[PDB]
């Protein structure tokens, strides 16, 4: 509820950095 | 050769992931040991930038051993599909974990833990490096009760005291107002995140709570306003540290930066030094329950099948084996 974990603006991210 | 593979381990348990990295719990055979392991696949490292971040994640891992809150490294090695770095074990779980199942921390709980974080941040400053991804899921618990930084892929490493760069990254919820804007930035950003960790722990909530551009546009106008039934000490600790100017935000002055920390009415009641020497009892002790502290992680993983993803042949077969020539180590301080 509160804290969801890799939810909504709470994943790492970079311009730099290929993801997925 | 000296170097350790990975069938030099057992495969436990899966205890996490993020967008980078799958992380196990392992243990060495031969010392009967156990470990954490972080893996990244080779498939990920496209370009220069890609192994850029390996190469700085594996050298800030050697750095942390030095430093008692920062997640130290045992080993490197590598498959053909896969690089490893083998880290010590943290098994009170993640401050993610923590404030799911605490929901709120009292204000001493988050002295403890920001002073903590904060020594930790300053070490990796004093020697050129801004973190760059503070965030609950990066904190961990010790067994005593002590936080450990961990993932260091996000850091940039070589700046002087007054030296910036421009990297569009980190965890959105707690990106600087800095980098929203593309300014050049310098250690400033790393303060900002510990503002947002700290209102989170100690309101419950994060202070942007609410598409990823409309997050964006909330971080850069909203002027947070705290909780009243904070103490003054707390309240004011906060907005220092969520200035939206980085030349006056807590911690970011060049000169007085952090003897400003160390000298806030927030943090009166630590002793610094005894802190950094882990004389300082912790507030709380985790529970080491289940097999190995299993307990103290999300079931979402720990549930998962302890495996390493099978291959896509064609797509190994294509990958540039020497941009990672030399990446085995151990460290010799055991
Ligand atoms: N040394 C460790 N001990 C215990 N848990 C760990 C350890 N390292 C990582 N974790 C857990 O695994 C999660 C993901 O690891 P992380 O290194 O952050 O991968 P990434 O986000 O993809 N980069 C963390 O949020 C922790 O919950
Ligand atoms: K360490
Ligand atoms: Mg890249
Ligand atoms: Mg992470």
């Amino acid at each position: 509820l509160a804290f969801q974990r890799e939810g909504f603006g709470r994943q790492s991210m970079s311009e730099k950095r290929t993801k997925q | 050769s000296f170097s350790l593979g990975l069938q030099d381990f057992d495969l436990l348990r899966v205890i996490g992931r993020g967008s980078y990295a799958k992380v196990l719990l392992v243990r060495l055979k031969k010392t009967d040991r156990i470990y954490a392991m972080k893996v990244v696949k080779k498939e990920l490292v496209n370009d220069d930038e890609d192994i850029d971040w390996v190469q700085t994640e594996k050298h800030v891992f050697e750095q942390a051993s030095n430093h008692p809150f920062l997640v130290g490294l045992h080993s490197c090695f590598q498959t053909e599909s896969r690089l490893f770095f083998v880290i010590e074990y943290v098994n009170g779980g993640d401050l993610m974990f923590h404030m799911q199942r605490q929901r709120k921390l009292p204000e001493e709980h988050a002295r403890f833990y920001s002073a903590e974080i904060s020594l930790a941040l300053n070490y990796l400053h004093e020697r050129g490096i801004i973190y760059r991804d503070l965030k609950l899921d990066n904190v961990l618990l010790d067994s005593e009760g002590h936080i450990k930084l961990t993932d260091y892929g996000m850091c940039k490493e070589g700046l002087r005291p007054g030296d910036t760069t421009s990297t569009f990254c980190g965890t959105p919820n707690y990106i600087a107002p800095e980098i929203l804007r593309g300014e050049d930035y310098g250690f400033s950003v790393d303060w900002w995140a510990l503002g947002v960790l700290m209102f989170e722990m100690m309101a419950g909530r994060s202070p942007f709570d609410i598409t990823e551009d409309y997050l964006f546009q909330v971080i850069l106008e909203k002027q947070i306003r705290i909780p009243r039934s904070l103490s003054v000490k707390a309240a004011s600790v906060l907005k220092s540290f969520l200035n939206k100017d980085p030349k006056e935000r807590l911690g970011c002055h060049p000169q007085t930066g952090f003897a400003d920390i160390q000298g806030h009415p927030f943090f009166r009641n630590v002793d610094w030094d005894m802190m950094e020497q882990k004389q300082v009892v912790p507030p709380f002790k985790p529970n080491i329950s289940g097999e190995f502290g299993l307990d103290n992680f999300d079931s979402q993983f720990t549930n998962e099948p302890v495996q390493l993803t099978p291959d896509d042949d064609d797509i190994v077969r294509k990958i540039d084996q020497s941009e990672f020539e030399g990446f085995e180590y151990i460290n010799p301080l055991l």
